[PDB]
């Protein structure tokens, strides 16, 4: 039935492309959809066509859908080639080709996964995987279907690679004979397409905070090549398939072999069709959000005191310092970085960089921040390196080539980057920061490779005075051991005291015994660490 | 003179000697029908040339023998050109097209002869929303006219009254905003998770940092509410009953939904 | 095409009787200088084919190499009908080709063009040396069926050798740097070079191939068995190591002709700053260049500034560098942090997994020709500053290292920003001591460009009215009229000359002009260089040396180039000696103030 299966999946998917996906008219685009993707398609030179995954759920009930999702790579071929049926008849495209390549990539897909929820159940399945790219590999041109060349009959034959190993047919079909000597390749007549490969790693959020984050390699073929960036967070969408690796030996053992021949042994590996990744545009933001969140955002944008409902409410644990946590709700509020004219460019974000006395809860607001904060990384510093803080080098074996690693402050773009204890860093890695500060682009030429990388990352720090605590007695300037450039960058300064009183260090004890007595979690702020989440994600987009 | 450095026909006429072959060879080479955008062919045919050439030269071609081409320019607004043969060439064709193209070149020579190889004109086809700003509030403490008694206390007598209402009021906008999440959540599980004993905690942190990363975030403890309001609005399918910590959900079996979704 | 046969009969009716004008057959020229010159390598003037047979050139996207291997055995076959000596001279000949028009960049290529004809620019970014490449496993080593005494799973091994070599040099080819969009690595693209073409070409310097695009895999697997390593290789046939309208350079010249060319280019050279003329004017002047020079006699001396910005914090120089790279032509942006001398010099290496030796041009290399920007000096090792110290003097890198022997080329200027140790000036003490870099380096530069922030009640006032004012310009067809021409309204805000003409200036200039001098001056100005001796030796320790003078012409030049004069002249050659008489004097310590008058002699 399964043949028919897939028919019935090729029936269905050529008439929902067929009829109109899309309702609107007369206020969004036409009632027929994907027809139009196809005109837009065959005047240009795209050769894949997305189409958004809700609409095939509101196709047949999800059903289509559903077993689209469960069971993919069956119909992957399947359905491209039911593609064709339909786009012979309205778009001539194919046949002028001359080439019968689509990539149908899938997107917005309902439900993401983190990488550890990956199983070996969703073998062959489609799924979406959100994280962050790394040590991208160079393209590389890869066969797709290949042209071999008979030994004696020297005829053609269309032959079709897995990405497993060299296939090969056995008899010629050539019906003249029916040798099985080796038939040569062509490349020429072999439609190639090439792939890049990058290491995904988990983000942040997901990870519980104290675990190392598990990795992956995925794969980008069709033209979704080059659209990932070392340290840019995309959220990939496609089949998860598995590829044999010889090189897996010993220590699992048990493992079989092919005899009723050789070890098959095999490694997860997601192949990716679609990559997106994002992350006056409030005429997008808005008309996206639903009419029913709207009501939401208005109520905590047109209460007159949320300046100060939310700036007393950003360290809820934390016992006032209303000078830093303003210092900090800013920071989460970039600026405009809006270029110049088409002279130069010039920074929009935002460096507040605490200096405090000991026991003034200048590390709470970090390990808060880095938790709240979306895309963040929170970094020792002295632990760390220079090199490993702005990018690294490192070498490749797929091609033999030196590479970029994204690094703390590439994949920390677009987000607040704290660090610690700048003092105890040695200028050694004091230094690898500046262009992150005010050229915001990272510039590196080592090893052959010359590029650069832009960090439009705002950036923080907790470092504590010269003496551990600095004497009042002695000036500000021979007090805080740090040169004139990095200490002007940073376009806040919070050199924070700790000194004595009675109604103040009372009040102090009270909240800190309170924050012990868990039963007296009366923390609870105006605004709860959420809303404010959805609030930011709002007012991101005012460039006033 | 102004007699014969108008006979400068060599330096326009060679022009269209290459320009169709470049034009054909695109034409050769791309299966998308060729469009040509002058930003691209214009320098390819400068550099056949290595002289300076800009769309003008085009435009004299078009003035000596204007029927050789279409000349209409794009949606984009950019002036496009291509060929009016119906299959690729036959190379006599366009041999016997460069000649009668310097022959058209030598009527006009004579008919001429002031004019200094003119250009024709182009045929030229015929051709407030919650944005929840507050510019205006922020302006000073304008707020001095009204110069009232005691009565704003009456004001605050009912402030109170609301302060019931409010709160409530705050809090059905909870009963309307998780409604609409949860509008998409009974297609979030059912459409990639047919696993059957999933738990409440694992489902819960697959929703946050789902699309919930995206526009419209979301809280966890706000995820478990979604869960518990989908049960309660769907016992049917929907079971959900705890062990010891964290509630077990239900096994799926995907109904159709905003036929209940309609109860808010 | 089997019947070829004919169509190569057809494409030989161009192959020697063909003439124009006056005779002169292109290829009775070219066979003849074969016979004399023994090349072995046939030219093609695309130019004169594509007059001759519209198929043949059309020819070239089908099957374009076999078109080409069937034609250059019977150009061989015709050379050898009018020398019979010459088949028995070389072993075979392959023809190369003029030019396309077919100006594909590097960022454009598609499954289209692959396997057809691409003519495409950038820069060698780094080369190999000659391999015997492989090229009944006849070049497969992949493909085995049962050609093995114990086949099954006992190994057979073939060897590397006895088999057919082909001269074979991988070059990598990268984007040209600068018109790489930031961000974005550049491409690489393997071109292969074969025996004419074999080391014709160098990493640093800007080429041209106008080889097919072939789709080609390499034997090291190092992946799976049945796999080779398939990369989009370039095959080279013909390579060129190397314009705009006619009233462009008219009206360009009409502007160049005024008198205030040369201070309106310096108010439009940067964009967006306040203050800094002296700064502007030594950027638009090693920015501009000045006409080299070399000299057999004692030592090539070149006429390339070199201006180290002598920084301090809050004074925009960075952004002044950044302009630099947008504006300039080969700008090499790289920082004092990944600086790894290996690095910004050119190095040579063995590849781990092709056991290959390559050398990698380096920033200086990658730069050649334009003007390399560094920053942070005196945050980078001092090795580097050796290695750097090494290229400037030379202006070039040679290299004769393990299994490698040549000498790259790396005239390019060097700007360089600074940061005084510790902190900011310490007072008028001396620049030497105000800095840790060493006074051989020192020396090497020619300009300083000493910048200094100080507190002021009204110029600061001014100055933040004009960064406000930045910061508030900065932020169909007839939307992007009105849009173009509201970005030009901007660019008239910043009343000087608009920028794209600014950098088809630079363009126009560092092609065309060359200026130089006349006898008269030069001996007066030599005077003049005698009278700054004198007022050095009474200020004790100085480095006064022929540098300082050379600086001075190699200034004038590029200040004539701003006026397009071809010869210096005064004014431009007073403007010159006052740059670099006030550049040192902000060099110097308190004695500057009588300095003002002491070498005031000048002015
Ligand atoms: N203002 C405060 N209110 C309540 N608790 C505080 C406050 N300041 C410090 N604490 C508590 O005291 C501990 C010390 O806080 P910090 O001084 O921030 O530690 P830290 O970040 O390691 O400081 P350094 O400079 O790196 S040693 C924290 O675990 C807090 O819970
Ligand atoms: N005339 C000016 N107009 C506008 N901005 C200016 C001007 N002078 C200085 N600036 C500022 O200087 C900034 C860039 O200065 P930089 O040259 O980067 O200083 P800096 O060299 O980076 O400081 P270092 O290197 O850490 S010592 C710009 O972003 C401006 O804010």
């Amino acid at each position: 039935v399964d043949d028919v299966t897939g028919e019935k999946v090729r029936e269905a998917f050529e008439q929902f492309l067929e009829d109109f996906s899309v309702q609107s008219t007369d206020t969004g685009e036409v009632e027929k959809v994907y027809r139009a993707q196809i005109e837009f398609m065959k005047i240009y030179d795209l050769n894949t066509i997305y189409i958004d995954y809700q609409h095939l759920s509101m196709r047949e009930n999800g059903a289509l859908a559903m077993a689209i999702s469960e069971q993919y790579y069956r119909f992957l071929p399947f359905l491209q080639k039911g593609l064709r049926r339909v786009v012979r008849k309205y778009a001539p495209e194919l046949l002028n080709t001359s080439e019968r390549v689509f990539q149908i990539s899938f997107f917005n897909l309902p439900t993401v996964h983190r990488i550890r929820d990956i199983r070996s159940e969703k073998i062959g399945s489609l799924l979406s995987i959100s994280g962050t790219v790394t040590r991208t590999s160079e393209v590389r041109p890869e066969l797709y279907k290949a042209s071999f060349t008979c030994d004696m009959c020297r005829a053609i034959v269309d032959n079709v690679e897995q990405s497993f190993k060299y296939t090969e047919p056995t008899f010629c079909p050539n019906p003249s004979c029916e040798n099985r000597a080796f038939w040569t390749l062509n490349v020429t007549r072999s439609r190639f397409l090439d792939w890049q490969k990058v290491r995904i790693q988990e983000n942040a959020n997901e990870i519980p905070t104290g675990s190392m984050p598990r990795t992956l390699d995925v794969i980008l073929r069709g033209d979704s090549v080059e659209r990932a960036k070392p340290g840019d967070r995309c959220k990939f969408t496609g089949v998860e398939i598995v590829v044999p690796d010889v090189t897996q030996l010993g220590l699992p053992g048990v493992k079989p072999s092919s005899t009723l021949v050789r070890d098959l042994t095999y490694k997860i590996s997601f192949l990716a069709c679609h990559v997106i990744s994002i992350g006056r545009d409030q005429e997008v933001f808005l008309n996206s959000l639903s009419s029913d969140e709207i009501n939401e955002l208005k109520e905590m944008v047109k209460d007159e005191h949320i300046y100060d409902k939310l700036v007393r409410s950003i360290a809820p644990a934390v016992f006032g310092h209303e000078a830093v946590k303003k210092g900090i709700l800013l920071q989460m509020l970039g600026g405009v970085h809006k270029s110049t004219v088409e002279g130069i460019k010039l920074r929009g974000d935002i460096n507040i960089c605490v200096v405090g006395d000991p026991s003034t809860s200048k590390s709470q607001f970090l390990k808060y921040v880095v938790g709240f904060a979306p895309r963040s990384v929170y970094t020792s510093g002295k632990a760390s390196s220079a090199a490993g803080l702005t990018a690294a080098v490192v070498r490749d074996e797929e091609g033999g080539d030196y590479t970029i690693e994204a690094g703390a402050l590439m994949l920390a773009d677009n987000g607040i980057c704290c660090i610690d204890e700048f003092d105890k860093m040695d200028i050694s890695d004091q230094v690898a920061i500046h262009e992150a500060m005010e050229q915001q682009t990272i510039s590196i030429a080592k090893a052959g490779i010359h590029a650069t990388l832009n960090a439009r990352t705002s950036i923080l720090a907790a470092a504590n005075p010269v003496g551990g605590r600095y004497n009042r007695k002695l000036s500000l300037r021979g007090n805080l051991n740090m040169t004139a450039p990095i200490m002007s960058r940073f376009d806040l300064f919070f050199v924070i005291l700790d000194d004595c009183n009675e109604k103040i260090d009372t009040e102090l004890a009270s909240h800190i015994v309170d924050l012990h007595m868990k039963r007296d979690e009366a923390i609870e702020p105006p605004f709860s660490a959420e809303q404010l989440r959805r609030y930011i994600k709002y007012a991101r987009t005012f460039k006033p | 003179s102004i007699l014969r450095l108008q006979d400068a026909m060599k330096f326009v006429k060679e022009l269209f000697t290459v320009c169709e072959t470049v034009l054909s060879l695109n034409a050769l080479s791309r299966s998308t029908g060729v469009p040509p955008e002058l930003h691209v062919l214009l320098p390819q045919i400068s550099s056949m040339m290595k002289r300076k050439i800009v769309q003008d030269d085009i435009l004299k071609l078009l003035t000596i023998w204007s029927d050789a081409y279409v000349v209409e320019l794009n949606s984009r607004g950019e002036l496009t050109m291509n060929l009016p043969k119906r299959d690729n060439l036959t190379t006599l064709t366009n041999k016997s097209r460069t000649l009668a193209f310097v022959e058209r070149a030598e009527s006009w020579y004579q008919q001429v002869i002031s004019s200094n190889s003119k250009t024709v004109l182009s045929s030229k086809v015929q051709t407030n929303s919650r944005y929840l700003a507050n510019s205006k509030e922020n302006f000073m403490y304008k707020e001095k006219m009204p110069d009232s008694q005691a009565n704003l206390m009456d004001r605050l007598r009912e402030r109170e009254r609301r302060s019931a209402a409010l709160l409530s009021q705050r809090q059905k906008r909870y009963q309307q905003f998780l409604a609409m999440k949860m509008t998409q959540v009974f297609d979030i599980l059912f459409s990639l998770t047919r696993g059957q004993p999933y738990t409440e905690t694992y489902l819960s942190s697959l929703i946050v940092d789902s699309l919930q990363d995206s526009n419209n975030p979301i809280g966890t403890k706000e995820a478990s509410e979604i869960l518990a309001g989908l049960q309660g609005i769907l016992p049917m399918d929907i079971s959900v009953h705890q062990v010891d910590g964290g509630l077990k959900v239900y096994r799926w079996n995907s109904l159709d939904k905003n036929r209940f979704s309609k109860l808010l | 095409p089997n019947v070829s046969r004919t169509i190569a009969r057809e494409l030989k009716s161009f192959l020697l009787e063909y003439t124009d004008e006056t005779g002169r057959s292109v290829y009775g020229a070219r066979i003849r200088t074969l016979g004399e010159m023994n090349s072995e390598s046939l030219e093609v003037n695309y130019r004169h084919l594509a007059e001759s047979k519209a198929i043949l050139a059309l020819f070239l996207a089908k099957c374009p190499e076999e078109m080409l291997k069937i034609f250059d055995l019977v150009a061989m076959e015709a050379t050898e009908l009018h020398y019979p000596d010459y088949a028995r001279i070389h072993s075979e000949i392959h023809v190369r080709i003029s030019d396309f028009p077919t100006i594909y960049s590097l960022r454009e290529l598609r499954e289209s063009n692959l396997s057809s004809l691409v003519r495409v620019t950038g820069v060698v970014t780094r080369r190999t040396g000659v391999f015997p490449q492989l090229k009944q496993d006849s070049n497969e080593e992949i493909r085995i069926s049962f050609c093995t005494n114990c086949k099954s799973k006992g190994p057979f091994r073939v060897n590397g050798e006895k088999t057919v070599y082909r001269n074979y040099q991988r070059v990598t080819l990268q984007e040209a740097p600068g018109t790489v969009p930031p961000g974005r690595l550049p491409r690489h693209r393997e071109v292969i070079l074969l025996a004419d073409l074999v080391d014709v070409s160098k990493p640093g310097e800007e080429v041209e191939v106008t080889g097919i695009y072939k789709n080609n895999y390499d034997g090291n697997l190092n992946a799976k068995n049945g796999f080779p390593v398939f990369a989009t290789i370039i095959e080279a046939n013909s390579i060129k190591r190397r314009s705009w309208t006619e009233e462009e350079e008219r009206e360009f010249r009409k502007i160049s002709r005024d008198r205030g060319i040369i201070d309106k280019i310096i108010s439009s050279m940067a964009p967006s700053i306040y203050g800094h003329r002296d700064i502007k004017t030594a950027v638009a002047c090693s920015l501009f260049g000045g006409v080299p020079k070399n000299v057999n006699g004692k030592h090539s001396i070149r006429g390339d500034i070199n201006v180290l910005l002598l920084g301090d914090p809050g004074t925009a120089k960075s952004q002044i560098l950044k302009y630099v790279e947008k504006t300039a032509h080969r700008a090499v942006f790289a920082t004092g942090q990944g600086a790894s001398a290996v690095g910004l010099t050119a190095s040579v290496r063995k590849d781990p997994i092709t056991k290959e030796w390559t050398l990698e041009g380096g920033a200086l290399v990658l730069a050649d020709k334009g003007v390399c920007l560094i920053d942070e000096f005196d945050k980078m090792n001092d090795q580097d500053r050796t290695s750097i110290h090494e290229a400037m003097e030379q202006q070039s890198i040679s290299i004769s290292k393990a299994g490698i022997v040549t000498t790259l080329q790396a005239r390019c200027s060097i700007i360089a920003a600074a940061n005084p140790n510790g902190g900011r000036y310490n007072s008028t003490l001396p620049l030497a001591q105000n800095v840790s870099l060493t006074e051989p380096i020192l020396s090497r530069f020619d300009i300083l460009c000493v910048v200094r922030d100080l507190v002021d009640e009204e110029a600061d006032e001014r100055l933040a009215t004009f960064v406000v004012d930045s910061h508030v310009r900065s932020h169909q067809l007839n939307a992007r009229q009105r849009r173009l021409q509201r970005q030009r309204k901007k660019e008239e805000e910043i009343s000087p000359i608009p920028q794209e003409l600014l950098m088809k200036y630079i363009h126009y200039a560092r092609t065309k002009i060359y200026p130089k001098l006349h006898q008269m001056d030069m001996d007066k100005v030599s005077r003049v260089y005698a009278d700054l001796r004198r007022e050095s030796i009474s200020t004790g320790s100085f480095p006064i040396t022929v540098r300082h003078l050379e600086s001075i012409l190699r200034i004038a030049e590029s200040f004539a180039k701003m006026r397009l004069s071809e010869f210096v002249s005064s004014y431009d050659l007073d403007r010159a000696i006052k740059v670099v008489v006030d550049s040192f004097v902000d060099a110097q310590k308190v004695s500057v103030r009588r300095q003002l008058r002491r070498s005031f002699a000048i002015y």
